[PDB]
């Protein structure tokens, strides 16, 4: 695992020793090389995980997330360099350093064998994101957004720390292998109920769960493009990964402790899909769609079936890629017209046809068109829910209908109709933007040929 | 062909009738079949013959890996991590093998249904009962274990079923 | 579409508009030309019955009753011209209309083709740039201090003057731009 | 292909044709610049009927706000030419 | 249908019910009844793969028709006699079903008539 | 927005809005790609009665026709081999009850 | 082409243990089919011209003629050819009453005659206001007038006022 | 250049598919499954040379 | 085939379209007549419809109400 | 005379059927003139920037900014806890959650109790 971590660390002195006009080129090239190297972790053994050492291990769940992070870094660099052109060399190097530190913390988080190290890195991811949002955000609400993002996370995460140290004291270990092999049932008691809550609420708020999701629109809208990319693509999946790791020791309590969370997730996915229908800001719609998809992931994790975990893993990967692509698409238009209002710029298909094609493909993947992996995950989760209870199909179908509705609503509003007359500064699409959209979309379609790479350990 | 075992994947003797023309009109399907043969099946056969000639000059082998039988989870003490790990690996391997067995039986059922045509409801009863037996066994073995399954949970499910069956048998003995 | 609207419609304008709407809906009801002509002359006679009324109150009441009659007896599916706001071809060619400022973003290799067109476009741009200041000055001169009262614009009045605010009216893309 | 492009001469000839097929107008008396209210002694209803006849002739609707001011054949020709982008 | 009008508007107790019919024994009014026979065996119909609903008492003509369609494939107008035979046998089966309907109706009507008439004779 | 004048020279023709004018709180609901409030030839609460009555009448008539089906004056179709007992699922080791058909 | 399938469908619907209302509605729809076919032909091809004076009518293009010709040959012969070139998969209805055999044709002729009569009556120089049944039929039973306005308005209003705000 | 379309759009694609089906797809069990041909009385089997006996002497109500 | 507008006159017609339309209408009618000559049973019915009232009780097997 | 047309929310009253536009007073004409003057002044202000050759970019619209700010940022500062607000919030927030909890809990309790009886017909259910 050091063969991935050490080059990521080497990215720091390499970008701090580069010339003022070569930082983007060097960082992009070596980030792509690191992603290529990290692609070798997909070879999984089946029966058990790849245990490199006492500190790190790789699973069929961790490997797609690691590859997604390593692949997302170069796309973040490509998206960032346009709006940072006027910045000084030192501040651009600091921004790239923030991105590299975030990547390092993420790659170490997904491979830790022990839960305290996972917690330490999972909290350490906060600082670079907070710095990025509050320093390179564009509006004045970035400060309030950063405060929300920090405190919503910490209020859930601190009880997790207390629960983890208590569990290590009572059991003697927190190593995930020992945790799994020496699992014992949780009795029906108030102490066990509060232990369950302390082990669950941090990952709940990172998803986010409906009712604890208010930080996400603020943080995702007010962050720069790279910050939004990493928030939607990767940082939302930390909660799901933590849930999959932690629910091993929570049985059989989850059988009834999951009822309020399932109810909240289903009704709130309906609510957020409905909210997307009346939104004046283009980024907030994407944020709320992310909330709905993560609510579906929460249901999948809560029901505790192999098909549910497979669908949840597929949906996490697909949602990460699709949300990153949608955020980049919105950012291109924002850079054109310097406003996030959806109806300001209309009929962009007449002026930008290839970008309209990218918009159409992203909208089609957002509504989970077959045989894309988005629908693979969603269908697996829906089938698992149907096995859990036949009445879930009503809510699943309603959510599907509303998702198609607002996806095509966004597409029609932004791309169709007639152009706004007074707006006359819409230049032809750059090679960088088209390449960024292609690099987002092509892995999505290529993953359809080999769906088992992202289905997870339960495959 | 002979590539796959014909006992695992059996099929009926494939009875086919002989053509018995009743009219002097020429059959267009036969002429089209001859054209297709002469224009497609011969060049493809020649290309395959050349490919096999090239393959014969380079012959190498790959082997099926054999796994020893290690003690299962029933004969591991409570906190012996190594025996537990090896038993769990063996149990997972057996789970995969059982899944593949059910897959083979399902393939047999599907092939029977397609082959028998309009008489599938009568001529596929044996495949149906085979699938019923294997499905019941696989369900009893592995159903309701949920995610995070293990050999210990399978053993607990088996022991619960055994206790229920023993109680039922004992109460029937007094009847 | 081309004329600046007034603050309100007179009784005469409302009367003519009701006449035209009634005639069009009667034509929708009367498919054939001869029957439509017969009933249109009948409508014209009934309409001229109160042509020379001097009491404005009774004329207004007649107009209200006629409007109620039209609404009750209108055609639910009146004939609409294809390019009209309700027609089947209303906004069909809007996707083919590209604004003229997009031609400035063309690559020099694209402008290598069509050289005379772009030279004439340069001529037009010089004309607009040399007329804009005079247009603004004329608009400032001919405007009351309390802002304009209507959406009407004055014509050119000097020797080499162009009517103010003419660029986006003259440079419409087309009605069939492709 | 579709219909040939329209020309100013054709528009004027068709307008004069429609007006000469009107009974309340003398064919000899009628002229391109002949005012409807002043020279031909017509009223507003006759102007509305003329506008409707022009719409039927050219297969397109003229809004009432614009049709109110078409008081001579030349104005109708100019309106039709400018709407359909006819320049010669 | 007239039977529907008789059953739904008139006394439905005097009309046969298509779902539960016949209710009378098959040998009630007949002294001796001959059992209906088959020309085509179970194996022949299984090998011909007709359908579960085409395996009626008319199946042998269907087998003949299908065979003659198969042999005389290019001439699809040559299998007229076989089609006519199958249609005639189906028509005979339908006429037998109509006879069964009429027999049930008449038997039920006569039974009702005779039992109320014997009750009327016993009440006086 | 559908009720606004389509012949006016709007700043935004599709939107049917003018620059700088106050915008309705629910503009995105009334964009005319969506909910329309335009007057109808037939009064609201009159169309509702007709639609509801038509649907209720059709449903009630379908239920009545289900109670009173249409059929032909024929007996049930008769099948040779114990109503094809072996064909419709088989189980050939339980001796089905003899289904015997007689000619008429 | 339409005979070999539609008339068999009507025959099978008549001779089945089926809902009476469904059968009646199928027959009325069979009438209405000829009704609107007669409407199309009468209003589009017969009578005097009603289009603008500048005639652009020209159907002398090989693509249009060839394609319509191919589909015309299909619509004439495909029914017979396909019906005679497939195995029998449905048991034919061989014995049915004569009036019930001719039900489809009687229905079609009634539709033709009555639609043609009502279409011929519009030549008369007489004007009457539409009936309520005509308003129901023309406005599609008011289904798009209500179902496209009430549920959509309520859904969007609750999406903004309740869920979002 | 007369028959270029018919050799590149029909003959080449069917060469690849026929090779793909004949040697790869049909190299595994139950990949291409045909319903067995219908057998009628009087038919002759190609493999075993069997003759299916005729079908019980119709009453012949001609 | 070049055809020009005519402005309030019947449009110019070519011989080919007229002969093709007449030929295909005649083909349809000839096909209908040929089918009705050869397959009149498909429209008029072929097998007679029995009348249930024409059935005796001896062949239908019901007793004469006295047993 | 003829049957009357009554308006509603989703089918409003036509202008020609509005008695307001047929009962006119001089103050109404003055109001119409004031509205037309406001519209004309806004149109002139927009068209002076639209036709400017020098201007490049998006012409900012204050009205759109006001609409977006009111729909997004101005809502909470103008919120008061009110019996109407409190009741509507409680209903639309927790009513559906408890409704769905009741429905799902009842269904799953029925299914589990029916499983314990040994009567569910779970044959061939090997995937979950
Ligand atoms: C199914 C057909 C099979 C064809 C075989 C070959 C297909 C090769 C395509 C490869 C993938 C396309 C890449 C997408 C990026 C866009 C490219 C681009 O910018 O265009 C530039 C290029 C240059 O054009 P231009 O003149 O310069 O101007 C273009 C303008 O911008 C504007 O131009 P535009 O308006 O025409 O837009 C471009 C185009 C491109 O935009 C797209 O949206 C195309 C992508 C499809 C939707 C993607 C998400 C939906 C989920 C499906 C996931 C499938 C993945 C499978 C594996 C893919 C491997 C990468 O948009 C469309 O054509 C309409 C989209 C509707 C697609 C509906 C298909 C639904 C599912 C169909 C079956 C899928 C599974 C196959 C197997 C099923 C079982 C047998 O235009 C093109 O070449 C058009 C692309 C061809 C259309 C492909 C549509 C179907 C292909 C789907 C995946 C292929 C599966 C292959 C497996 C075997 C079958
Ligand atoms: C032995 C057995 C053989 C039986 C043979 C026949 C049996 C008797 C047949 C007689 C039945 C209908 C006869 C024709 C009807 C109309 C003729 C007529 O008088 O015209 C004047 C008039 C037409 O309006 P208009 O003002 O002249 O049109 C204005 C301009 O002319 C506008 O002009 P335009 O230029 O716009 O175009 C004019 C256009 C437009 O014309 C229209 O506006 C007519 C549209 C509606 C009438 C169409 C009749 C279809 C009725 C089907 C209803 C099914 C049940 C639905 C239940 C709804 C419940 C609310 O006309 C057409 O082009 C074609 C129209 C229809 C022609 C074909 C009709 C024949 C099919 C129906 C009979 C089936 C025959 C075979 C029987 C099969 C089974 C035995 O008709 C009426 O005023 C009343 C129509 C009667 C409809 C009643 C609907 C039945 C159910 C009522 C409700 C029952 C429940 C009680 C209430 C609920 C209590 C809780
Ligand atoms: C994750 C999804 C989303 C979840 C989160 C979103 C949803 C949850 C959070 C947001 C919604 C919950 C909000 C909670 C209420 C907050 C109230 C507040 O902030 O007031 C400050 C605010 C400022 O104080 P201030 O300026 O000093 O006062 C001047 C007032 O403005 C001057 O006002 P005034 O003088 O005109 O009127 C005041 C006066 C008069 O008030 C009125 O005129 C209106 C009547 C209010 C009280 C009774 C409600 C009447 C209508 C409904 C009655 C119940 C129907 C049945 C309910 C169950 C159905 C199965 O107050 C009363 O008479 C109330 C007496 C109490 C009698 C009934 C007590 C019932 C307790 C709850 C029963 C329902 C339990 C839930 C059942 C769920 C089953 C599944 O005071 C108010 O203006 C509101 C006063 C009325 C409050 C009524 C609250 C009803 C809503 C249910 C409360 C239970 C939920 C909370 C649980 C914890 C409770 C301990
Ligand atoms: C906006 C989104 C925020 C996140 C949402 C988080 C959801 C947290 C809710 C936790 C789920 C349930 C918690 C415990 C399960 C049962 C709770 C209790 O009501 O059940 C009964 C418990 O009985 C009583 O109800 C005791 C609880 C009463 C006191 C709790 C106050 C609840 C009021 C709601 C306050 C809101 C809490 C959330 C604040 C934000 C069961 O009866 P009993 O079998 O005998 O007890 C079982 C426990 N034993 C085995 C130890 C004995
Ligand atoms: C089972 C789950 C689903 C059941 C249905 C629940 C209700 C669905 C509510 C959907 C709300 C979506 C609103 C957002 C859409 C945006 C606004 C919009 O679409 O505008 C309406 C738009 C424009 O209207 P037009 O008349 O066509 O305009 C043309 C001239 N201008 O038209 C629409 O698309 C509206 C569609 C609304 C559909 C709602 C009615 C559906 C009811 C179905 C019930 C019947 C079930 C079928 C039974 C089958 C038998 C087993
Ligand atoms: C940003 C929003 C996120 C909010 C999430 C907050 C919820 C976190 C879950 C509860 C936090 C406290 C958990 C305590 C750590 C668990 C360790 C444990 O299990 O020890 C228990 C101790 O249990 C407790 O003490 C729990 C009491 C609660 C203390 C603080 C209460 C604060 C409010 C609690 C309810 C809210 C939690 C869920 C709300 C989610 C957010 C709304 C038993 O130990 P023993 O004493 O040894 O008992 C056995 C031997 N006799
Ligand atoms: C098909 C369904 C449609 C049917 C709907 C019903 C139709 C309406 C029926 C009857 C309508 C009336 O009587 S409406 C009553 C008409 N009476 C008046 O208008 C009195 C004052 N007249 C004037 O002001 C001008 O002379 C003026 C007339 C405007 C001409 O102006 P010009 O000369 O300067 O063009």
């Amino acid at each position: 695992m050091l063969k991935i971590i050490i080059p990521t660390t080497m990215l720091l002195p390499m970008t701090w020793m580069s010339k003022h006009n070569m930082i983007w080129i060097n960082a992009t090239v070596h980030s792509l090389l690191i992603s290529l190297i990290s692609l070798s972790l997909l070879n999984q053994l089946g029966e058990n995980s790849l245990n490199f050492s006492l500190t790190f291990f790789s699973d069929s769940l961790s490997a797609p997330l690691l590859v997604l992070t390593t692949w997302l870094l170069p796309l973040m660099l490509m998206a960032s360099q346009s709006h940072l052109s006027k910045e000084t060399t030192t501040r651009k190097k600091l921004y790239i350093t923030m991105l590299i530190l975030l990547q390092l913390f993420l790659i170490m988080t997904f491979t830790a064998t022990e839960l305290i190290l996972f917690y330490i890195l999972f909290e350490a991811t906060l600082v670079p994101t907070l710095i990025i949002i509050t320093r390179w955000g564009n509006q004045t609400e970035r400060l309030n957004a950063g405060l929300y993002f920090l405190f919503y996370t910490l209020a859930g995460s601190l009880p997790l720390l207390v629960a983890l140290v208590y569990i290590q004291n009572t059991t003697g270990s927190l190593n995930f292998l020992i945790i799994h092999y020496w699992s014992h049932p949780l009795s029906n008691s108030w102490s066990n109920i509060f232990m369950w809550l302390a082990c669950i609420m941090a990952f709940m708020v990172k998803m986010p769960l409906y009712g604890l999701h208010l930080w996400l629109p603020k943080a995702h809208v007010e962050a720069p493009i790279a910050g939004s990319m990493v928030l939607a693509a990767v940082l939302l999946k930390l909660g799901g990964y933590g849930m999959m790791r932690i629910t091993t020791i929570l049985n059989p309590l989850t059988n009834y402790m999951a009822y309020p969370f399932l109810m909240l997730s289903m009704w709130g996915m309906i609510m957020t899909s409905s909210i997307c229908l009346r939104q004046t800001d283009l980024k907030s719609l994407i944020a709320y769609s992310s909330v709905s998809h993560m609510a579906l992931v929460i249901v999948a994790i809560m029901i505790q079936t192999p098909w549910s975990f497979m669908g949840a893993t597929a949906l996490m990967i697909a949602h990460g890629l699709t949300s990153s692509m949608l955020f980049c698409l919105a950012n291109t238009n924002y850079e054109r017209v310097h406003s996030r209002t959806m109806i300001l710029a209309r009929g962009l298909q007449t002026l930008l046809p290839l970008m309209a094609t990218w918009w159409l493909v992203a909208s089609l993947t957002n509504l989970a068109l077959p045989p894309s992996i988005n629908l693979i995950g969603e269908l697996f989760i829906i089938t698992a829910s149907f096995s859990w209870s036949n009445i879930t199909i009503i809510l699943m179908g309603m959510n599907m209908m509303i998702t198609a509705l607002y996806s095509l609503y966004m597409l029609i509003t932004t791309q169709r109709g007639k152009y706004t007359h007074h707006i006359n500064n819409i230049k032809p699409s750059f090679t960088r933007e088209n390449a960024l959209m292609a690099l987002h979309i092509l892995p999505l379609l290529l993953l359809t040929l080999n769906p088992k790479m992202i289905l997870g350990p339960l495959y | 062909p002979d590539s796959w075992d014909k006992d695992v994947y059996p099929e009926p003797p494939r009875r086919t009738p002989a053509p018995a023309p009743q009219t002097s009109l020429p059959n267009p399907v036969t002429y089209l079949t001859k054209i297709f043969d002469l224009l497609v099946d011969r060049p493809v056969t020649l290309a395959r013959e050349f490919i096999e000639q090239q393959h014969a000059k380079n012959r190498y082998y790959y082997y099926h890996r054999e796994f020893r039988r290690v003690p299962d989870i029933t004969e591991c003490e409570e906190k012996d991590i190594l025996c537990m790990f090896e038993a769990e690996m063996q149990w997972r391997r057996d789970y995969k093998v059982d899944q593949e067995i059910v897959n083979i039986i399902q393939e047999r059922l599907k092939a029977c249904q397609q082959r028998e045509g309009e008489s599938y409801r009568q001529n596929c009863a044996k495949e149906l009962e085979q699938f019923t037996q294997v499905s019941k066994a696989f369900q009893d073995r592995y159903s309701d274990l949920g995610a995070h399954y293990s050999a210990r949970k399978c053993l607990a499910k088996q022991k619960q079923r055994m206790l229920a069956e023993r109680k039922a048998a004992k109460e029937a003995a007094a009847a | 579409a081309f004329s600046a609207p007034a603050a309100y419609l007179t009784h005469q304008q409302k009367v003519l508009r009701l006449y035209k709407r009634a005639l069009r809906h009667l034509e929708s009801w009367c498919v054939h030309r001869d029957k439509y002509r017969y009933f249109a002359c009948l409508m014209r006679a009934r309409f001229d019955e109160h042509k020379n009324e001097k009491d404005m109150v009774k004329a207004t009441q007649l107009l209200r009753q006629a409007e109620e009659e039209f609404w009750y007896g209108q055609h639910p599916q009146p004939y609409i011209f294809p390019e009209s706001p309700g027609g089947t071809s209303y906004e069909r060619y809007e996707c083919y209309k590209v604004p003229e400022w997009c031609l400035d973003d063309w690559h020099p290799s694209e402008k290598a083709m069509y050289p005379d067109y772009f030279a004439k476009r340069e001529q037009w741009k010089r004309l607009r740039r040399e007329s804009w200041e005079r247009e603004v000055k004329q608009l400032q001169e001919e405007t009351p201090p309390g802002g304009p009262r209507t959406e009407a614009l004055p014509p050119a009045r000097k020797e080499g003057d162009l009517p103010p605010l003419w660029w986006h009216i003259v440079t419409r893309p087309r009605e069939r731009p492709m | 292909s579709d219909a040939p492009p329209l020309t100013l001469e054709a528009i004027k000839d068709r307008v004069l044709y429609v007006l000469k097929l009107y009974d309340k107008i003398d064919p000899e008396k009628l002229s391109v610049n002949s005012h409807f209210m002043k020279d031909l002694g017509l009223d507003s209803l006759d102007q509305v009927e003329i506008i409707m006849a022009m719409e039927d002739e050219f297969g397109f609707e003229i809004p009432d706000i614009d049709a109110e001011k078409l008081m001579c054949p030349q104005e109708i020709v100019d309106y039709i030419a400018d709407k359909k982008d006819v320049y010669e | 249908g007239a039977h529907l009008a008789r059953r739904y508007l008139g006394d439905a107790s005097k009309e046969p019910d298509p779902l539960r019919m016949p209710t009378f024994p098959p040998d009630y009014g007949f002294p001796e009844r001959k059992e209906r026979e088959m020309v085509a065996t179970q194996q022949e119909m299984n090998d011909a793969q007709l359908m579960l609903q085409q395996r009626d008492y008319c199946a042998h003509y269907l087998i003949q028709l299908l065979k003659c369609k198969r042999d005389s494939f290019p001439n699809f107008l040559a299998c007229k006699h076989e089609q006519h035979d199958w249609d005639y046998c189906e028509h005979l089966d339908y006429v037998k079903r109509m006879k069964e309907f009429e027999r049930e109706r008449r038997l039920l009507q006569r039974k009702k008539r005779r039992e109320q008439r014997e009750a009327e004779m016993a009440r006086g | 927005q559908q009720e606004r004048d389509p012949w006016y020279d709007w700043d935004h023709p599709d939107l049917r809005l003018n620059w700088g004018e106050p915008i309705h709180w629910d503009l995105d609901m009334y964009i005319r790609n969506r909910v329309d409030t335009s007057p109808t030839p037939v009064s609201w609460n009159t169309m509702c009665k007709h639609l509801f009555g038509f649907v209720a009448f059709m449903l009630f008539m379908f239920w009545v026709g289900e109670i009173y089906p249409s059929y032909q004056p024929v007996g049930p179709k008769q099948y040779p081999y114990n109503d094809l007992y072996l064909e419709r699922g088989g189980d050939p080791t339980k001796e089905p009850e003899p289904v015997v058909h007689y000619e008429i | 082409t339409g005979f070999y399938s539609k008339d068999l469908i009507i025959e099978a619907v008549n001779m089945s243990y089926t809902n009476a209302w469904a059968l009646l509605m199928t027959l009325i729809a069979t009438s209405l089919t000829a009704a609107y076919s007669t409407r199309i032909i009468f209003f589009a091809f017969l009578g005097k011209p009603r289009f603008p004076p500048l005639v652009l009518i020209n159907e002398n293009n090989p693509l249009l003629i060839n394609s319509i010709k191919r589909l015309l040959i299909g619509s004439i012969f495909a029914g017979f050819i396909i019906s005679n070139n497939i195995p029998p998969m449905t048991v034919p209805n061989t014995t049915m009453p004569l009036y019930m055999k001719m039900t489809a044709l009687i229905v079609t002729i009634m539709g033709f005659m009555l639609a043609l009569e009502l279409n011929n009556t519009t030549y008369y120089l007489k004007f009457k206001y539409p009936s309520q049944t005509y308003k129901f039929s023309n406005m599609l039973g008011y289904y798009p007038s209500i179902m496209h306005r009430l549920p959509t308005y309520h859904n969007l209003s609750m999406s903004q006022k309740s869920a979002s705000s | 250049r007369h028959s270029i379309f018919a050799v590149t759009h029909v003959l080449i694609p069917v060469w690849i598919i026929h090779y793909y089906l004949k040697y790869h797809v049909t190299a595994k069990p139950y990949t291409v499954v045909e319903r067995k041909p219908r057998i009628f009385p009087g038919d002759t089997i190609l493999e075993t040379g069997e003759v299916i006996p005729l079908m019980k002497e119709f009453p012949d109500q001609h | 085939v070049h055809i020009e507008p005519r402005y309030r006159q019947f449009p110019q017609l070519t011989r080919s379209q007229l002969i093709q339309a007449e030929f295909f209408s005649a083909t349809m009618w000839f096909w209908i007549l040929w089918r009705f000559w050869h397959d009149s049973d498909a429209v008029l019915g072929h097998f007679p419809y029995p009348d249930p009232s024409q059935w005796t009780d001896e062949e239908l097997g019901i007793l004469p109400d006295d047993e | 005379s003829f049957p009357k047309y009554k308006p509603s929310r989703l089918a409003t009253l036509p202008a020609t059927l509005d008695p307001a536009e047929y009962d006119i007073s001089p103050e109404t004409r003055k109001a119409q003139a004031e509205r037309l003057a406001i519209r004309s002044r806004l149109k002139r202000e927009y068209l002076l920037q639209y036709n400017d050759p020098n201007r490049l970019g998006v012409i900012e619209d204050p009205a759109l900014i006001r609409w977006t700010y009111a729909r997004s940022a101005n809502i909470y500062p103008n919120f008061r806890p009110t019996p109407k607000t409190s009741l509507l919030g409680a209903l639309f927030g927790i009513g559906p959650l408890f409704f769905w909890y009741y429905v799902f809990k009842t269904d799953r309790d029925k299914k589990e109790k029916l499983i314990q009886e040994g009567k569910l017909d779970q044959t061939f259910n090997i995937s979950y």
